[PDB]
């Protein structure tokens, strides 16, 4: 009875439902989760939900149907959930392909037909070598989505309810002039209670559309004040990044693991920063992500200003004893330790100032996870340039900065397993570089080390932080 | 001294169907959720008093599996009671319940009393057979009908005591 009486404790979540579901193979264990999960929050499964499919997919057909129900309950009362189910049962498959069908025939058709367009727009842009040019054309094409709006289609990288109705395509703008290079839009739309509740909005037909450097709150404006939909109290903007040839699953993996570490940091009250981006998996090779406003590379930063990056932060932020350049030192120091912590667990490789990005208020924001664990391309490292800007290494910032790593990495001592799993789950038969190894679960709880004290805790952020110099 | 009457009570149904949990929680009051399946018969008994007469409740878990299933005929044997037992969230244990009740009128006593018990009623989300249909099955076939739950104790001891008073019952009018 012990185990009923753990299951119907407090301490059952459904972290440790989708462990007893993952592990057991009781039938009765599995039947009493299976309904267990109708019990839990929306939005806790929805987590999980990855891990879940994965699970329907990859393994035997007692846990798959176990789960089943869940999925097309949930299925037939979110339409983004059958989005989202769709999308995931697609890209992590290479069984679920009757349920796929299943849900795709019911509706769905505009919003298939919306991305595919997105897509396609960002397939087409590979003619021209340049920026500029497949910035042009890009908004050219986006110029003829208007057209088709609008309609039931959403952003399902929004944390509401919404019906796109709008795209101003001059703000547009293509990131890079790599083959598929992605391309990053603004979209106009209408937030309502439910999606599934609320019919389509009707449609309503050269001051603002000019596309400058201007922080977000600008953009809004902007952008609001020369639209027909601005005037509703209902109109938000969004803004997202279409990838139409970039695997986003080990990202979407380092989203989750990004999400764990910061609540177990948040929980264990260790100032840690990290900011982690929506991922939005729609194939094996394809993908959106969600941004973060007013933030550019540190690469961008020091071809921009043509300043050493504590140049930078003197300019930007005022001499040494101003108090906003303080508070961004102080945030550049949590921000790195966070990411530090990040970097070496999760072991991101492919580190460089194109990679770390920089805020207004002074955090450094790690994005294009690709290449973890397993995978290798170049590690973190921690450049002059970094310790200039916390102050030199005998500094106060400095000594703070490797105990951030200490108490962040104790934190998340103890709290490993809910960390492993995330990872444990996704490797069930995944054919992912991040795990080309047969024991990529073993080294990465290995750099936990569950064995060693806090004295060879400290030691070891003390070997690390020499290390990555 | 004595009991007034040893009344032998059967445990049939699909394997899987929770009868050993059910058999569990009422003779012991206690479950466990990785049960293993039932090697032949599982003997449990519990005394119960009705109507100022003592009777002892020889209660016999046969095992669903067909590999025990002879086994299982020769406690049907002199058998006054049985529960015939399906799952709620498996169709198929309910499809099975004609057969059962079939091979209960091949080796029993045609006078014992059948209580149709549909267990795992906790299990709401996952339900696959409606009360009313089970209902209306039961009544059509005379037979005695409830929903159990042997995880929480719901309608366990209900169903037990119902079976066992109405074959009292049975037994005391033909006297
Ligand atoms: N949720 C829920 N699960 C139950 C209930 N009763 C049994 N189970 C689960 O179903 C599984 C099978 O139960 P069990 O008692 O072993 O069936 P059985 O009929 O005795 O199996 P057999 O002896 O004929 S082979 C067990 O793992 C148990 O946990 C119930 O009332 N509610
Ligand atoms: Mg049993």
């Amino acid at each position: 009875s012990w185990l009923l009486r753990l299951f119907e404790s407090k301490l059952f979540d459904i972290s440790m439902a989708i462990s007893y579901l993952y592990n057991s193979k009781e039938p009765g264990v599995q039947a009493y989760i299976g309904n267990r999960l109708f019990c839990f929050r929306n939005e806790d499964v929805d987590f999980y939900l990855p891990q879940l499919l994965n699970m329907y997919i990859h393994m035997d057909e007692d846990v798959g149907d176990a789960i089943k129900p869940y999925i097309v309950h949930r299925c037939r009362q979110s339409i983004n959930f059958s989005l989202q189910c769709a999308l995931l049962l697609g890209a992590y498959s290479s069984r679920g392909t009757k349920l796929r069908k299943l849900i795709l025939s019911d509706r769905l058709a505009p919003e298939r037909e919306f991305i595919k367009s997105l897509m396609a727009i960002g397939k087409r842009l590979a003619t021209l070598p340049t920026k500029e040019q497949k910035t042009q054309r890009l908004i050219s094409e986006l110029s003829l989505l208007n057209h088709k709006l609008p309609a039931r289609v959403w952003l399902p990288t929004a944390g509401f309810d919404h019906h796109v109705v709008r795209v101003p395509h001059t703000q547009a703008v293509v990131l890079n002039s790599k083959d598929k290079a992605p391309y990053l839009i603004y979209v106009e739309v209408l937030e309502c209670e439910n999606f599934d509740t609320t019919s389509v909005p009707a449609r309503i037909p050269d001051p603002s559309a000019v596309a400058l450097k201007e922080p977000w709150q600008e953009k809004v404006r902007r952008i609001r004040e020369g639209s027909p939909y601005g005037h509703l109290p209902n109109w938000r903007l969004l803004s997202v990044i279409v990838k139409c040839g970039d695997d986003l699953r080990q990202e979407l993996l380092a989203f989750q693991v990004l999400k764990q570490l910061q609540s177990i940091w948040e929980q264990e009250r260790v100032p840690l920063w990290i900011k982690p981006y929506k991922i939005l998996v729609i194939s094996a090779d394809s993908g959106m992500i969600e941004p973060v406003v007013n933030a550019v590379s540190i690469h961008q930063v020091k071809k921009q200003s043509q300043l050493s990056l504590l140049d930078y932060f003197l300019q930007e932020h005022g001499s040494y004893t101003t108090e906003a350049f303080l508070s961004a030192q102080r945030n550049f120091v949590q921000s790195c330790a966070g990411y530090c912590l990040v970097c070496y667990l999760l072991q991101v490789k492919d580190r460089h100032n194109g990679n770390i990005l920089l805020d207004a208020e002074g955090h450094i924001i790690h994005i294009d996870f690709g290449f973890i664990l397993s995978s290798s391309p170049s590690a973190f490292k921690l450049t002059t340039e970094f310790v200039d800007v916390m102050g030199g290494l005998d500094g106060d910032m400095f000594n703070y900065y490797k105990m951030l790593m200490l108490q962040g990495l104790i934190a998340a001592r103890k709290h490993m397993d809910k960390v492993v799993q995330i990872v444990e789950i996704m490797q069930q038969g995944s054919q992912l570089p991040c795990f080309h190894g047969s024991s990529t679960i073993r080294n990465l709880k290995e750099r936990f080390h569950m064995s060693m004290t806090e004295e060879q805790l400290q030691l070891l952020v003390e070997q690390m932080v020499d290390g990555s110099m | 001294d004595e009991y007034d009457y040893l009344f032998k009570v059967v445990l049939i149904g699909d394997s899987g169907v929770g009868k050993s949990n059910l058999l569990s929680r009422f003779t012991r009051n206690e479950f466990n959720l990785e049960s293993k399946s039932t090697i032949g018969v599982e003997f449990a008994t519990r005394s119960i008093q009705v109507d100022g007469k003592t009777i002892k409740a020889q209660i016999w878990d046969t095992a669903g599996l067909e590999r025990y299933r002879a086994i299982t005929s020769a406690y049907y044997r002199g058998a006054v009671g049985a529960l015939l037992v399906y799952d709620i969230a498996k169709h198929l244990t309910y499809e099975n319940v004609e057969r059962w009740l079939k091979e209960l009128r091949d080796h029993a006593d045609s006078n014992i009393v059948i209580m149709l018990v549909g267990n795992k009623s906790d299990l709401r989300h996952l339900r696959a057979v409606p009360t009313d249909e089970a209902r209306a099955f039961a009544e059509k076939n005379g037979l005695s009908f409830i929903e159990t739950s042997a995880l929480d104790s719901t309608n366990v001891e209900a169903a037990f005591q119902t079976i066992l008073t109405e074959i009292y019952r049975i037994v005391s009018q033909k006297q």
